[PDB]
DNA sequence: TTTTTTTTTTTTTTTTTTTTTTT
């Protein structure tokens, strides 16, 4: 994982298979998007369960404001996605929590949402099959 | 523009403030490829200033390489 | 570890096994409405079965304490954690976990509970990203809508003849 | 081999982010280019009349597996929007996309 | 060598089967907390030793940190955290967090000592747990615990002297 | 060399069955802390030397930190902690933490003396404890302890010095080389 | 070479048998440092000589990994110093031990002499304590209460 | 080459015999209570006698200036050095050497004295661990009583 | 082999004479030296004049592999200029270090007193 | 448009004097 050069057959299969646009079954709504678990499944079925890897380069908390007993949070996450050949795409994601009477729950929701969103938006750069044809 | 250098070379390039209603920012712009030659850039909205900073320093940087 | 290449047959077997879902014998529900989840120890068992006791590793990249607050003698704690899971070939997935303690009068107990819960939650979320077999199917609405021990062999002696003879 | 050197000069018909990504995925391949974020800086956040105004910078680096790379800059704004989180989200993402757009243009006319 | 010597098929299979097994009622201790069931750390040490051998596993402390030392009414309240890594002869590893605690002692050094020891012990227990049910992972299953609840040392050959004739002969 | 030499089958089996043993009542010391039981450090070193040999193990110190050096009524209170790593010829290892405590002394150099030596001793003892019952792991068991307390109290003995070394030269070792 | 040369069976057996011995009554010195109690010990040069005989002039080595001054203090014109060192002893095959030695200097009115004494004493104390883990022949037998109680009634 | 040359049985036995010898009165110095020692050149020549001109080496690992104090226009300096001696086989020893300069109003002279003295003190204290023929005997209280 | 016994039996003082001695004792291609560490002690430009102190570590190594490391030292005083003063201290320190390094080999190359 | 159950007791006394001239 880091120096496993692709073979020609698999290279062409991947290159052709990524351009296929996503059928109406996957998309759900206004804004049309893709659920995160569907994106994970598509990645697994596309590269293999051992063909891609993701990590968190860094994560920041932007603010925690309390207004009338409710907390408002915003979290930035840098999520990096790597392939077994050595290619990667890093992208940013954001998470928001509002109206929760608990600060810890708000932080948890925000951080996890930010990570999931960064993961979604990092895979799109690879091809249309994973979501680039959504806007 | 970068067209002259990209045609001739084929090169890669790496990378304060004032702030009311008027702006001017530094550069932090480098260039590579042969060895590197660094320059600096000037500006004239923050986006416009930073972008213009990056233009000119690259322009000057490429000249020195030449 | 870290440089062991999968064989074609093991590759295919794991690829087929990960692709499948979990029966109603792995999912439990708690009031929150209701939420369906998979317990951490069951996920550890599934990971062991899928990859083997020596097929996967997990590490804590970094933890941090978000806040400790005292109100009327009660401590409120929130702890984050980064957990990284790895496979023999090199592949890995890193995810975040969070822990919470609410109404404990002892700060040390609150920190302990929060940190341990954070590590467990992070591991659970990091194992999910490998397939449906490891918990990735419980957040799908369609599957959720569709769904809705003998101790004779229990170890009683320390010595393990089979392992020692095989050693 | 030697085909890209001639396939970069052609132009055809502002450019949307998805389209430049799609053209990026074609000349080089899904495994021929990578990009990364080097820095982000929330230059300012302001509140007026219950509406927030944000401006964010971003450093985006794009490398071909041959080695050549070009780091460039991008900016993002979010004016007249209640709530801070949406503002910051929009600004950061637009900054990253803009930096990516401007980074890729340095390799030739085609992009 | 350690960290670069592979398993064989037979040993590997035997260890899987052994690790899958659960633990009996004589490995389980109970304490008030309305009860709570657990496995003592030295028992886990023994199980790991005889599951992988005395030279089949290695543990280390990768980080320890004191969270707070507080004095109240002449008594110290301390809390410590430890990251313990357990590694196997092939290269596999599991890293978990342990936490120690001391409260009510009038001596600062004793509190730190107790807490810093408890941290590493607890972390080792929790890091060995994720290798199988045999190494304590079965204690977290409520069905197992309610199944155990529905159930009904005279070694004169102890080491008396210092030498090991058989070990010396083999060496 | 050390860390790159592997055990043979017979050697491994012998050490494995030996480390399983539990120590007798003549290794066990007692002190009031209710009474508590322990194994003294030099005995542990002797046991390790017998089990693995003088060239079969190796221990080091990875870090040492002073938690505090306080003064109260002219008397110093010190606390130190050490990370002691024990290793074997094949490559295996075990780490643990030892703590040294010193209190009551008017001198400050002596306080650090005692704390910093006690810490390394405790750390080595606990790092060797995780190799078997033979290196002290049995003392933690309540059943094994309540068994010993039921055994007869052995009277103290006196060692014989007729075999004690009295000359620097070692003719056997010299001939061996 | 040093650090990768293997002991033969006869040498291993000989050295193993020798290190198990308990030193006789002429190696034990004494002091009065218990406020009413006596303490036994072994001198440094004697331990170096014992090591040289046991392993040979080219069978062992030692080094200093780190040394640090805990404090240099002044009171009534007198200097008080405390220095600590970590000493590593190695054998021809690769085995090693490390322990801590500490030096003290209370009373002198010169800063340089105090530091000199503290540092040198700490290094020697460390070399003594590291060699102690190799066996009784190198001083491990002193800690025994029974062994000393036998010497004190000779 | 150096660091990887082994000793024959005869050479090792010969050196082992020699290093056990104690030192006669022609090597021991004295000063004012009374002290005894061995000079630096004496130990250097003894080492050249045992191991030969190409049979030993030494180097400096750490030299740190403990202080440079100035009082009454008079400097007080202190330098601590760590010196390492190794043989052709590969064996080595390391110990701490010290240098003290006091009373000299010239800063450079005090620094030079301390720096140069520390290396030689450490070199003497390093060679001592090889055997009695290189100064290890001097610590023997009984030996001094016999010679004195 | 005979060369070893010959050299061993063969084995203030003016500078270049010691370099000539080393040249004769071991030969033009039998020895080498190099500078390892350099340092400067105290302040400069006091009362017009300068005080400069430089200490150097020099390592002399023979063809077989033997070597010795010793410490030099350099002092510059009186000269009222930074230029060519610290350089003079550097040169003096290097030379003193080389002399003290060649000394430990044997009597033919030093061993004062 | 993500996502929302975990945590289960441990710790067991050690330390035992050295150093002292050179460029
Ligand atoms: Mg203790
Ligand atoms: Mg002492
Ligand atoms: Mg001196
Ligand atoms: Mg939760
Ligand atoms: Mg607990």
């Amino acid at each position: 994982f880091g120096q496993c050069q692709y073979t020609a057959e698999e290279y062409q299969a991947i290159q052709k298979a990524l351009r296929q646009r996503l059928g109406p079954e996957y998309i759900s709504s206004k804004v049309c998007y893709i659920e995160g678990h569907r994106v994970i499944n598509l990645a697994n079925e596309m590269f293999g369960y051992n063909g891609w890897a993701h990590s968190i380069t860094q994560q920041n908390v932007d603010f925690v404001d309390l207004n009338n007993g409710k907390f408002y949070v915003g979290v930035c996450a840098f999520v990096r996605v790597q392939l077994k050949d050595g290619s990667y795409h890093e992208d940013v994601g954001y998470g928001v929590s509002e109206g929760l009477k608990s600060k810890a729950l708000s932080l948890e929701k925000a951080r996890k949402e930010a990570v999931t969103d960064g993961l979604k938006r990092a895979l799109r750069s690879f091809g249309n099959a994973l979501g680039n044809c959504i806007l | 523009e970068g067209h002259r250098v990209i045609n001739l070379a084929n090169w890669a390039h790496s990378i304060f403030v004032d702030l009311n209603g008027k702006f001017y920012v530094g550069v932090c712009a480098f260039v590579r490829v042969y060895h590197e030659d660094v320059g600096y850039g000037v500006s004239e909205s923050k986006a416009l200033s930073l972008e213009k900073a990056r233009k000119e320093a690259v322009t000057d940087g490429l000249k020195r390489a030449l």
